[PDB]
């Protein structure tokens, strides 16, 4: 403190990244003599036998104020993009560690060259490196892919 | 040479100190054959001065019976028009016009025209009898709304007080007709045409087209013509109603305005400097002390050169409401120009300008100036809290005698309104000098510098003054207690320390049980921070907007108070009318309206749109205030004006 | 509402029960008013309450021909008690699910294109290319998470979890809202960054679609996002109303696009364009492709993916997102832009001339034909009816020009009851007609009958223009009810009677708190002194009507 607001929040945001979308960061409140309540922040305060955290004998150590992993109920899907292009896209990685040629079609011209398209996905042909229609399939070399936003150079040969 | 004879000669007509010694030089010894010689050599010097802007002065009306005399004369600046000699000269030229009946103004200047050149050689500015009107009647009533706007109205079977009214109207609302038929027959046919077109443009059916202009005509016929006008004392009748009641007739009227159609060449005071210049030590640097300073002087004397040389030595040394910045090592500087009374009052009033300290400028080879009074008070009236002196043009000065009798000049004025004469620093340098690389007039300019860091004191922080929030509401949070919220305005608040709720209904005391923000929970409530203040045993109903938590003691609640107002003008979106005795708007104190009441000084009964004025108002609920404490005038969420209070009352 | 005995007399309860009574006329009084305005100016009055909503416009003839015809096809169109039988939700749906479906199709073809169909493919994947490109240099690789909160707020309307009665933010803060599964963890962030009960009610990938009545033909199909999704989506739509504005967006000022309309009603040269349910129409695949991963991501995480119809029925979207969405404005500006600026870089035109305010762009001229091959390609339906790329006519964001002049239309959308929905109609008629105060006679004589209808206190009631439809527009000097004391006349003006509602007390508190965490050179200073910030107060609208003076000012 401080620690901005939007600083405390990046982090905040990080950190639960950093744990499986079913388990979630919240506090216990209220350890009953059979059940512990922890409260993840939800309407319905998470409920979890006392049972399993005792000791190698009895007593539990325990108490509330402190943090518990709990899960949420998975309770209970997009086919569009389920049109094959996950895959699609592991198409080039595979293809272009290998170095070898996939099929794609030159649909229209750019700045820098052109615009391929590879099973859906667009890639750069820099036209270094006569047409035209109907978008002829040609052999492909991958050249350059940048695994994060999803921009591909692509090699004519 | 002969320094304690020039002394002597500035008097008669406080001609320049270089001016004097000059007029000796040539003519040696013979005391008055320099005079002479120096009044004829003076009528040059008012030739030149010729092509300079006077868009300024005063209005002037004189009544004698069946006859009224109204005029106009022209100054460069409004602090030469509040000037003794300046007045004296308009009062006797008033005093000629009617004495005569002079109605040619040509024949009026001519007559005072020695005065004048004698005038303008003593003052520096361009003065000139402008235009003089003469009005006949059977009942004539003068209307002089200050010095700007003066008005003179004849009329038949209306006593004094009813014309009065008339003139005070004509003054607000600038009629060009007395009834709409007065209106020139063929020159509204010209207008009729510019409004026919307009309509015949989409634009048919004829008769639709002319039946619409001719609709709008006696609308901004009407507009134009007093009769026509509502009357400002009473908007829902005309004047013309007005005068039919009272079987009255307006026979002529008449209104000067100071300026009016004289081209005002607007300034650009940050262009002109601008255009002119360059010819923990972490949070050191964020804790910095901002400062606010002006040069107020003589126009000719270059208040805008010195400011552009400030610049340029402190960028050549150092590295780097139309105001100019610089920046020494221990503090950062703001700098505004003064170029009017009435200008600065204003900006002294929104909030816009508020110097912390002055730099009276004099050319030494003048001297000070007969208008330099009037500068030097303008601080006084403003509550310039230190006024340093900077002799510029000093390079010109040959005997270092008649420096030092100037700053005895200077000193004397300062200390004949209350200013530490005996110890006002006054750097003598030379402003245009600075600027080439003059290293003996470039430290002159860092001299002045430190008077800055050293004369004119670091201003008190909002942190160190006693804790105030103005609260903007409350909240009765079940399980917890009563909190306000609000933005804390100067001082700390913590934990555990107590606090008073003042304003609007009686002043109670409460103890601060905790400070909260959305991010966090804190221990204390620095000023500037955004908070909730949660407050022990008080309840949520007790409390509400317009009340301020302060600590026990500090501001107390007042409902009478003396003020400086500002009113917005028309273009301003302000009132578009004049307002009079019984004024009763709404005044805003930091988070809420409270509605009041004004008494006008004595003498102003017109408070017109665009004016400054005292006033003292009296609230219809107590106000935790203290002296300077700024407001807004509202008229159900138009902002009409804003004020300071000047003076709290019983 | 209290009282209309014979008790008291003074001004105000007889302008009140005067406010209260009902205008008795048979038929329907709004079509009386448009018949006798339409022959007034001499013009076909409507056969049946059928032909107000099927009256099209010649864009012929001199100008006055024009603003009167165009106020023809207009003025009833949007007329809410007609009687034809016609099922305005339903109508709704029907687009919606049309809608919906013209995504699949657009998905379909953007993330595998079919070569043996229709569409130019060489221009609009060269220009998707290009667009994606200007996009990607403008908004970054990803939102900033900081510019984000710097936006985050709640709307004053509905959530899945609180009715309009309930849409003040104060209840948003009070009752636990609702969020998606990919937009849990935004709100589980926010929980551990403030010591209040930052709370969830229920995790559910669904939205509530709903209806809104648009005009007489149909309704109008939005999105009721959850509670802290649109807390989120807001965020977003910030930090793109931010970043547009380097294109020259400034989706804060309509003025923008209004002074090119009739720019374009006069050079010719600049275009309208005018599309069909745009706002529902922005496919999923045109996102992917078109922004950055980091910022499609999060889209993805604010944005609903399923939304439950009010028959119980879900549908997974195929849309991005519908209206009803906290960025889907600020979305649509930003992709209808990038394609219009890069359909000009391609013809070597200004792209600096286009101009987009969400659903309504300007253009110039000569690129609305490849404009529209690539809209028809990502899945936007261009109206050739309504967009105009030459002659007299424009219309963009509430203006409509013809040859320069304002030919903007006046709508009466609802049966005229109360004298209240009289005086509105007669204003809006006033303001229509009148130029600078000046009445036009052909419209005047239909003013001064309709008026007859008030009752006749209410008749001589008026005040100036710009105050409200609380009462006549005219001259408030003559106006024998007015005030002028304090040298401040006041005025009466109707207004709804409310009854005060309790608060959430600590919801407003929150409310309050986090919006100061999130936070003429003389004329400026003064403004200074207020303080903008209105304390939480909650109020219902009864139905009855209460007088209450204002503050007025003669407009001379």
């Amino acid at each position: 403190g401080t620690e901005s607001f939007a600083q405390l929040f990046e982090e905040s945001l990080k950190e639960i990244e950093t744990r499986p979308g079913s388990i979630v960061r919240g506090v216990v409140v209220a350890i009953d003599k059979d059940v512990v309540l922890v409260d993840a922040g939800l309407k319905s305060e998470s409920a979890i036998p006392a049972e399993q955290f005792k000791n190698a004998q009895g007593e539990l150590e325990i108490q509330v104020g402190d943090e518990v992993d709990v899960a949420l109920d998975a309770v209970e899907l997009l086919s569009r993009e389920k049109a094959k292009r996950h895959e699609a896209w592991i198409t080039l990685e595979k293809a272009y560690e290998d170095a070898e040629t996939v099929t794609g079609v030159i649909n229209g011209k750019v700045k820098g060259g052109f615009t391929v398209e590879l099973n859906g996905i667009r890639a750069f042909l820099p036209g270094s490196l006569t047409l035209h229609l109907e978008g002829k399939e040609l052999e492909f070399k991958v050249i350059k892919l940048d695994q994060k936003r999803n921009n591909v150079v692509v090699s004519r040969r | 040479i002969t320094a304690s004879l020039v002394k002597e000669l500035r008097e008669r007509t406080g001609a320049g100190m270089m001016d004097c010694k000059k007029a000796l030089t040539e003519a040696n010894g013979d005391i008055e054959l320099a005079i002479e010689n120096m009044r004829k050599s003076g009528a040059i010097k008012a030739a030149k001065k010729a092509g300079n802007v006077a868009a300024d002065g005063v209005i002037k009306t004189k009544i004698d019976g069946n006859y009224g005399i109204i005029l106009e004369v022209n100054c460069q600046t409004d602090f030469v028009a509040k000037d003794a000699g300046f007045q004296a000269f308009a009062d006797k030229v008033l005093d000629a016009a009617v004495a005569g009946k002079i109605t040619d103004v040509e024949v009026l200047k001519a007559q005072f025209e020695e005065e004048r050149v004698a005038l303008v050689a003593k003052i520096g500015e361009n003065i000139n009898i402008r235009r003089v009107a003469a009005l006949e009647g059977d009942v004539l009533g003068s209307y002089q709304h200050g010095a700007r706007i003066g008005v003179l109205v004849a009329a038949k079977g209306a006593d004094e007080e009813l014309v009065k009214h008339i003139a005070m109207h004509v003054a607000a609302s600038k009629p060009e007709f007395i009834k709409p038929e007065d209106v020139s027959a063929e020159v509204v046919e010209k207008e009729y045409q510019v409004q026919l077109d307009i309509a015949m443009q989409s634009g048919k059916p004829k008769e639709i087209a002319e039946k619409m202009v001719e609709g709008r005509m006696k609308k901004f016929t009407g507009e134009v013509s007093l009769t026509g006008q509502p009357f400002v004392m009473e908007p829902s009748k005309t004047v013309g109603q007005l005068l039919k009641e009272h079987n009255a007739e307006v026979t002529g009227f008449i209104r000067f305005e100071v300026g009016e159609g004289i081209e005002k060449v607007e300034t650009d005071f940050a262009a002109e400097v601008a255009a002119m210049s360059k010819q923990s030590k972490e949070k050191f640097e964020r804790t910095k002390p901002h400062v606010n300073v002006g040069t107020i002087g003589h126009v000719d004397h270059g208040k805008t050169t010195l400011t552009a040389a400030i610049t340029t030595v402190l960028a050549k040394t150092y590295g780097g409401t139309s105001h100019v910045e610089y920046d020494t090592p221990t503090r950062h500087y703001a700098h505004v120009d003064c170029p009017g009374h009435a200008d600065y009052v204003k900006n002294m009033i929104t909030g816009a300008a508020q110097m912390d300290g002055a730099i009276l400028v004099v050319a030494a080879t003048d001297g000070p100036m007969p208008q330099t009074r009037e500068h030097i008070l303008l601080g006084r009236q403003v509550g310039v809290p230190y006024i340093i002196v900077f002799l510029n043009k000093c390079d010109m000065v040959d005997d270092e005698e008649l420096l030092e009798l100037v700053e005895m000049e200077v000193r004397e004025l300062l200390s004949q309104y209350d200013f530490p004469g005996d110890d006002t620093p006054i750097v003598r340098g030379s402003a245009l000098k600075a600027l080439e690389g003059d290293a003996e007039w470039e430290a002159k300019i860092l001299e002045l510098a430190g008077f800055l860091d050293s004369y004119i004191p670091e201003p008190e922080r909002a942190i160190d003054k006693p804790f105030l929030l103005p609260i903007e509401d409350v909240f009765s949070i079940s399980g917890r207690g009563t909190v306000v919220t609000g933005r804390v305005e100067r001082g700390i608040i913590k934990v555990g320390e107590e606090v008073e709720i003042v304003g609007i209904k009686e002043t109670q005391k409460s103890t601060c049980t905790g400070v909260e923000m959305f991010r966090k929970l804190l221990d204390e409530g620095r000023a500037g921070e955004n908070v909730g203040v949660l407050l022990r045993g008080i309840k949520r109903e007790e409390i509400e907007r317009g009340q301020v938590l302060a600590k026990p003691g500090t501001i107390k609640p007042h409902t009478k108070f003396e003020s400086e107002v500002y009113i917005l003008s028309k273009d301003e979106g302000g009132r578009h009318t004049p307002f009079f005795k019984g004024y009763r708007p709404q005044f805003y104190f930091r988070t809420t309206d409270v509605t009041g009441t004004i008494e006008l000084p004595e003498g102003v009964e017109m408070v017109m749109p665009g004016d400054n004025i005292k006033m003292v108002v009296t609230l219809i609920h107590p106000i935790a205030m203290d002296d300077g404490l700024r407001f807004a005038i509202r008229e159900g969420g138009r902002t009409v004006g804003a004020g300071v209070v000047a003076k709290v009352l019983s | 509402m209290s009282k209309t005995a014979s008790s008291r007399n003074s001004l105000s309860a007889q302008l009140r029960r005067a406010a209260n009574t009902r205008i008795e006329v048979e038929g329907n009084l709004a079509l009386s008013i448009a018949n006798d305005l339409l022959l007034a100016y001499g013009q076909s009055p409507f056969n049946s309450e059928a032909e107000c909503i099927s009256f099209s416009p010649r864009f012929d003839g001199t100008p006055d021909d024009f603003r009167i015809n165009y106020l023809k096809a207009e003025i009833m169109s949007k007329y809410d008690d007609f009687s034809l039988g016609i099922d305005t939700e339903a109508v709704a749906w029907e687009k919606f699910l049309a809608a919906e479906a013209e995504c699949a199709l657009t998905n379909a073809r953007l993330y595998r294109p079919d070569y043996s169909e229709d569409f130019n493919f060489s221009l609009g994947e060269s220009c998707i290319h290009m667009a994606r490109r200007k996009i990607a240099k403008l908004i970054g690789d990803v939102p900033s998470v900081e510019g984000m909160l710097r936006h985050c707020r709640f709307s004053g309307g509905a959530t899945t979890t609180n009715n309009r009665s309930y849409g003040h933010p104060s209840f948003k803060f009070a009752l636990p809202q609702a969020c998606t599964p990919r937009a849990l963890k935004y709100v589980l962030a926010l929980r551990a960054s403030t010591h209040f009960d930052t709370r969830i009610s229920d995790i559910s990938p669904f939205n509530k679609a709903v209806t809104v009545p648009k005009n007489s033909k149909t309704d109008r199909c939005i999105a009721i996002e959850p509670g802290w999704n649109m807390f989120f989506q807001l965020g977003i739509g910030g930090i793109l109303r931010d970043r547009l504005r380097c294109w020259g967006i400034d989706l804060n000022d309509q003025t923008i696009n209004q002074r090119r309309a009739h720019e374009g009603s006069v050079t010719n040269n600049l275009a309208t364009v005018d599309l069909s349910a745009a706002s529902d129409s922005i496919s999923l695949a045109l996102c992917e492709l078109l922004l950055p991963p980091g910022w499609f991501e999060v889209l993805m995480d604010l944005r609903s993916p399923k939304g439950r119809l009010p028959d119980g029925s879900v549908v997974t979207y195929e849309k991005i997102s519908s209206m009803g969405n906290g960025y889907t404005f600020e979305l649509e500006s930003l992709i209808f832009a990038s394609l219009a600026r890069s359909v000009c870089e391609i013809l070597d035109l200004d792209s600096s001339e286009v101009t987009v305010y969400g659903d309504d762009i300007i253009l110039p001229s000569c690129a609305v034909p490849a404009l529209r091959e690539v809209f028809k390609y990502v899945g936007f339906t261009t109206n050739t009816k309504k967009t105009f790329s030459e002659g007299p006519f424009r219309e963009s964001c509430g203006k409509h020009y013809y040859s320069g002049v304002d030919v903007t239309p006046f709508y009466i959308r609802h049966r005229i009851v109360s004298p209240a929905d009289l005086i509105l109609v007669l204003n809006n008629l006033y303001r229509w007609a009148t130029i600078d105060g000046v009445w036009d006679p052909r419209a005047h004589s239909v003013y001064l009958k309709y008026r007859k209808l008030l009752p006749k206190q209410l008749q001589r009631n008026t005040i100036p223009d710009g105050y409200g439809d609380g009462a006549l527009v005219g001259s408030v000097l003559i106006n024998p009810f007015a005030k002028n004391r304090g040298w401040i006349r006041y005025v009466p003006v109707i207004t709804d009677h409310t009854r005060d509602r309790e608060r959430a007390e600590l919801g407003s508190y929150l409310y309050d708190l986090f919006s100061r965490c999130l936070s003429s050179a003389d004329l400026f200073a003064i403004d200074q002194l207020i303080c903008r910030s209105n304390p939480t107060k909650i109020s219902r609208s009864t139905g009855k009507f209460d007088i209450q003076y204002i503050a007025c000012s003669s407009r001379v």
